[PDB]
């Protein structure tokens, strides 16, 4: 019969499958020619389709399709062997589907495979052996997924692997190290805890991990390293990677910046390192000679003043949002960008600053002041003969109002108090492991804890936080949703007036055409009329 | 009457009382009232004292209530003749006398307010070992005419020159050892200073106030943690001592300080070999440098690196000073018991038993109370926690759960939550961008739609005008023609 059968429309792509639509029902269907040799379209896509099931009549029928294009297009799942007669496809695109797994010899017959996007879909695993057949994959992408796991074995063949995408997974492992010819790769938003570097990746963001180890061979090409959002404690790992262009260490647990692992920095040019817990910064000790943009805001630093000699040679220099009493900079300084607000400045240190920078090189300011604080040049301060031995005592006379916190009757009390005596040890005891445990979580979360407060304020503190937390990133996702839909929305307008436009393209025609017999009409008796008049 | 009232002239001394029998006691002596001039109540199990019951003894000139049990308020204002008053060794905690007191022993107890009426003579005030934790403690009287003022082991952080100007002219001696005194301020001039003894604390800065002190004999800011001194500063010649070891000094400070109190280095250096047995202070450090007589250091910014380090405790991600500290802490009860040994009294075994069972009657009643605040902040823990479990979901727990265990479970969901949360997010801001892509495709889709539009509307227009040139040659032909 060949009941149901689509047939292709040359358009970019020499083939477009249209209003096709499989289910789960669909027992038998038919593409192209029952010639397959009459369908040698090689750059395939559909429109206007929806297939619950990749049906394998397709490229049983198709056998010199070289770009497939499948995305967004409901796939739920691939038959078993759809792409057993795929030999030509060299890249193939997936994304934003539902396809749920994978069959485990999908790929053994597309060898020259060298494109693969699978982004979007419900991924939870990998079956082992899937790419040991495409040496030739050179993009890969599966960002978001639910892959828990990529198996050390899974790239072992695929020794040309160039880019790959693994963004927002919830993967716990996967060993990049293993495959020496990543050029860009991002593991963005996933589950990770230790992060091994391969050889010679040029730019990688493992941003949004929770990393706190970096290992792998000295890599000297690694440009672009996104770090921020994790938790890093140390930075000597830095020391393999002499040629950083950009660093962003942001958003990790880095208690102080030393310039030991950075010697070694050829071409470093931009350091991030906001929202840390710095509490101390050494860079001029050896300055990184060419460093231009250096963030340190929302930290705690305190002393930053013999840093001198690098900030004079940066472009950029963020101190927002710390504690910094002074600063100084040479007539001869560099800087065009400075943030300098929400700190403790001295005052006189502000004046003696503010002769060698000015705004609008200081790019922000201070609105209000503390009792004995007061405006110069924009930013809060105090006056002072000795201003660290000032911030030394602010800082005591806070902490020091928590630092304030028959004689047979004589032996049935002496046996009564140490009976109370214990019960009150048991009780401090009993509920110790506790109070370690609600201090680690303040600490964690970065809050700031009441010493007066009773225990429960405290553990509410942390509670408080994580269900503001939670609500105010329900309410940008419901936010980015919104978007999303509406975005949705206006490409359906867009087609439905392409669909418009298309038809009066087609009323025009049919005008032309008789327009165009009415001429030759018109010519017949023009013609007519010439001959009656010889 | 197992009570026992014994006179030597006009001195009384009363024995094996107790506070159920010390009225009938003094009763006992109003018939004689104008002859007590001296009363002497140490040594028993008394707990409370009448201001009243004493009132009628108008002559009585000293009280003395050491070692006895006293808490609370022991309040005697209302004793107008009162000069002497000893109450070494109780438990007294608010203390207020009268405008005759001249000295006032009340060393050992939990002292933490004193008043004194206003009044005319100088006060030799006693305050050793008590809670007194700021000067304004003692009532603006306790601070007039004070020429001797022992307030060492109490529990003071900053001392205010100032708060005892009223003493400018009289005040001989002033020992604030054994605080924890990290400021001293004001600028006030003690015309009759001898000594001033600030050993023992924690302030890190000799400045401009110490002016005040400039006529001293003797002065020590032994173990401190001094770093600076105030170069103005000038001694007289009258200074002798002059203790500083302990501290940890910036030799800029030493040189300019010495600079202009030249003297002042060889006092410096007597001082430490009378203490000491050789002319320097033996450094913690071997490698550290003397300047004249103390142990010195050229430091980058030695107050920066102290805040600093206090504030990488606060900030640290997770919760050697410990030795510093434990040893600083026995030094401190070292004191404090060498202190309760230099004022003890002698006392009767059975007084003794008298006295521990109202002592251990108090600490029972203490203990009560904390064992109860503790019992509250348990149930407030439990509380919280139950409102908390029932404000997300957890997974199911097969055994019994501890506080620490639901803390933990509670906070890993929440942590759960966000990152399930964060995953929908990224997922939105995909599709965001595959329908923004689309768009873009559909959009040149739409030019190229409206702009091939445009043409058929131009080439319309031409086959027209064509078809018009011809409709013009019909009607030139046929008028022509018919
Ligand atoms: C690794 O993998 C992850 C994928 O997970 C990649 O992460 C993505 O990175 C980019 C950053 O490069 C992120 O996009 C940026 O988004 C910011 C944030 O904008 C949001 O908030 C803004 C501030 O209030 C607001 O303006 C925005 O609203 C805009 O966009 C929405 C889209 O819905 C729209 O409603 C509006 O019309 C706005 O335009 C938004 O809510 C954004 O500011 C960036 O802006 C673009 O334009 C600026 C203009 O100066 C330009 O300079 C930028 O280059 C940029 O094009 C930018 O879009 C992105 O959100 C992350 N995606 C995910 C999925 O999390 C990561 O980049 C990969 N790493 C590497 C190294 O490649
Ligand atoms: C950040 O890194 C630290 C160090 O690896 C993690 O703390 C360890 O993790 C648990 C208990 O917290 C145990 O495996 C170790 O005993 C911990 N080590 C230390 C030194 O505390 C910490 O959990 C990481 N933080 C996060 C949020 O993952
Ligand atoms: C109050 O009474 C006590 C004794 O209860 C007197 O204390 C004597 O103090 C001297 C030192 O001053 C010691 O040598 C004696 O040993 C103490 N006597 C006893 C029995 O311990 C105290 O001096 C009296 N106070 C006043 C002000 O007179
Ligand atoms: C010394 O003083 C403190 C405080 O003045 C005493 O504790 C107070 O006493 C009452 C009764 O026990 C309580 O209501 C308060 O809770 C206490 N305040 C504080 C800060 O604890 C303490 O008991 C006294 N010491 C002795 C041994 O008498
Ligand atoms: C084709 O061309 C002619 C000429 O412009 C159109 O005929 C009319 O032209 C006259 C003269 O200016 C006007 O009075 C009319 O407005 C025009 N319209 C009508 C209805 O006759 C003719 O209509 C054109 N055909 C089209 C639709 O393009
Ligand atoms: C896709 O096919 C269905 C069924 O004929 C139709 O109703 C829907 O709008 C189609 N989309 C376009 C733009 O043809
Ligand atoms: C650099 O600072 C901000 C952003 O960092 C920019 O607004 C500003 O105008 C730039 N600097 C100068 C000189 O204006």
């Amino acid at each position: 019969p060949r009941q149901p059968e689509y047939k292709c429309i040359d358009s970019q792509y020499d083939c477009v499958f249209y209003d096709v639509h499989i289910d789960m029902q669909t027992q038998d269907v038919y593409f192209g020619f029952e010639d397959i040799t009459l369908n040698n379209q090689k750059i395939v896509t559909f429109k206007n389709s929806t297939m619950r099931k990749l049906p394998a009549a397709l490229l049983d029928s198709f056998r010199q399709v070289e770009l497939l294009n499948l995305n967004d297009l409901q796939i739920e799942e691939i038959d078993t062997y759809a792409f057993a007669y795929a030999h030509t496809i060299q890249k193939l695109y997936m994304g934003f589907n539902a396809i749920r797994y994978l069959p485990p010899h999908v790929f053994q017959n597309v060898p020259l495979l060298t494109v693969l996007v699978l982004e979007r879909n419900d991924l939870s695993s990998l079956p082992r052996g899937i790419f040991h057949n495409t040496p030739k994959l050179t993009t890969l992408s599966m960002s978001n997924n639910n892959l828990e796991r990529i198996e050390d074995d899974t790239f072992q063949a695929t020794t040309s692997l160039q880019n790959l995408q693994l963004s927002s997974n919830r993967l716990t492992h996967v060993d990049l190290s293993l495959i020496p010819s990543l050029f860009h790769a991002n593991v963005s938003y996933n589950l990770l805890s230790t992060l091994a570097i391969p050889i010679a990746v040029e730019e990688l963001d493992a941003s949004h991990n929770s990393i706190n180890v970096v290992r792998g061979p000295v890599n000297v090409e690694l440009t672009i390293l996104k770090l921020q959002h994790n938790n890093l404690t140390d930075t000597a790992w830095l020391l393999n990677y002499p040629g950083l262009v950009e660093v962003d260490l942001s958003y990790n647990e880095l208690e102080k910046i030393m310039y030991h692992p950075f010697v070694k920095m050829q071409r470093l040019e931009r350091l991030y390192i906001s929202n840390n817990r710095l509490v101390a910064l050494n860079l001029y000790g050896q300055p990184i000679p060419t460093l231009k943009v250096l963030d340190l805001s929302h930290n705690h630093l305190l002393h930053v003043e013999r840093n001198q000699p690098q900030f004079d040679r940066l472009e950029n220099l963020y101190l927002d949002h710390n504690s910094i009493v002074t600063l100084k900079l040479s007539t001869h300084h560099t800087l065009k960008n400075l943030t300098l607000s929400h700190n403790d400045w001295d005052c006189n240190s502000l004046r003696a600053l503010f002769r060698n920078v000015a705004r609008p090189a200081v790019d922000d300011a201070d609105q209000h002041c503390k009792i004995d604080y007061q405006l110069e040049h924009g930013l809060c301060c105090k006056e002072s003969d000795k201003p660290y031995l000032d911030r030394l005592l602010q800082y005591i006379a806070l902490t020091s109002v928590v630092e304030k916190v028959l004689e047979a009757e004589v032996n049935e009390l002496r046996a009564e108090v140490q009976q109370l005596t214990n019960e009150q040890i048991q009780q401090e005891q009993l509920l110790q492991g506790l109070h370690a445990e609600i201090d680690t979580n303040l600490r964690r979360y970065r809050l700031p804890k009441d010493g007066l407060a009773r225990s429960s304020d405290n553990l509410n503190k942390v509670f408080t936080h994580l269900k503001e937390r939670q609500a105010f990133k329900l309410r940008e996702t419901q936010a980015r949703r919104t978007e999303a839909d509406a975005k949705q929305k206006e490409t359906e307008d867009l087609e439905q007036e392409n669909i418009a436009l298309e038809k009066q393209l087609d009323n025009k025609r049919a005008k032309q055409a008789e327009l165009r017999q009415e001429t030759s009409l018109k010519r017949q008796k023009v013609k007519q009329l010439e001959a009656k008049k010889n | 009457a197992i009570h026992e009232i014994k006179q030597n002239g006009n001195r009384y001394k009363i024995e094996k009382v107790t506070d159920s029998s010390l009225k009938q006691a003094l009763a006992s002596l109003r018939q004689s009232a104008w002859n007590v001039k001296e009363l002497d109540l140490s040594g028993n199990p008394l707990s409370q004292i009448s201001a009243a019951d004493l009132a009628p003894f108008t002559k009585l000139e000293l009280l003395n209530l050491s070692s006895n049990v006293l808490y609370e308020t022991l309040d005697l204002e209302s004793l107008s003749t009162l000069r002497t008053l000893d109450l070494n060794n109780n438990y007294v905690q608010e203390l207020l006398v009268g405008p005759s007191i001249e000295t006032l022993h009340a060393a050992n107890n939990n002292i933490s307010r004193v008043s004194c009426s206003r009044g005319q003579g100088k006060k030799n005030i006693y305050l050793a070992n008590n809670k007194i934790t700021m000067l304004r403690d003692l009532d603006e009287g306790c601070r007039s005419r004070v020429q001797y003022l022992d307030l060492k082991l109490n529990e003071i952080d900053t001392v205010n020159f100032a708060e005892l100007a009223a003493s400018s002219d009289t005040l001989e001696h002033l020992n604030l050892q054994y605080n924890f005194i990290y400021d001293v301020k004001g600028q006030v001039v003690f015309a009759k200073l001898k000594t001033l003894d600030l050993s023992s604390n924690k302030l890190a800065f000799m400045g401009p106030e110490f002016q005040s002190a400039a006529g001293v004999t003797w002065i020590s800011l032994r173990n401190n943690k001094l770093v600076l001194i105030e170069k103005a500063l000038r001694f007289s010649q009258n200074l002798e001592h002059f203790d500083l070891r302990g501290n940890g000094f910036h030799c800029g400070t030493l040189r300019d300080f010495f600079s202009k109190n030249q003297r002042v280095q060889t006092v410096a250096k007597q001082t430490v070999k009378k203490l000491t047995g050789q002319n320097e202070e033996e450094c913690t450090v071997p490698t550290l440098g003397h300047y004249g007589a103390y142990c010195c250091e050229d430091l980058p910014a030695p107050f920066a690196d102290r805040l600093i380090a206090l504030k990488r405790k606060e900030h640290a991600l997770l919760s050697t000073e410990r030795l510093e500290c434990e040893r600083e802490n026995q030094a401190r009860q070292r004191e404090i018991d060498a202190l309760k040994e230099q004022y003890r009294t002698v006392i009767d075994q059975v007084t003794l038993r008298k006295q521990a069972k109202i002592t251990l009657e108090q600490k029972k009643k203490a203990l009560d109370e904390q064992v109860s605040n503790g019992r509250r902040a348990h149930a407030e823990l439990d509380g919280t926690l139950q409102q908390a479990v029932g404000q997300i979901e957890l997974q199911h727990a097969t055994e019994e759960q501890s506080p620490l265990q639901l803390l933990r479970a509670i906070v890993k969901r929440y942590e759960e939550m966000y990152v399930e949360q964060q995953s929908v997010q990224n997922n939105a801001i995909r599709d965001w961008d595959m329908y923004q892509h689309k768009e873009t495709q559909l959009a040149e889709e739409n030019a190229r739609l409206k702009k091939l539009n445009g043409e058929a509307d131009l080439a319309l227009a031409s086959a027209n005008a064509t078809l018009q040139e011809l409709v013009v040659r019909e009607q030139n032909l046929a008028s022509q023609l018919g």
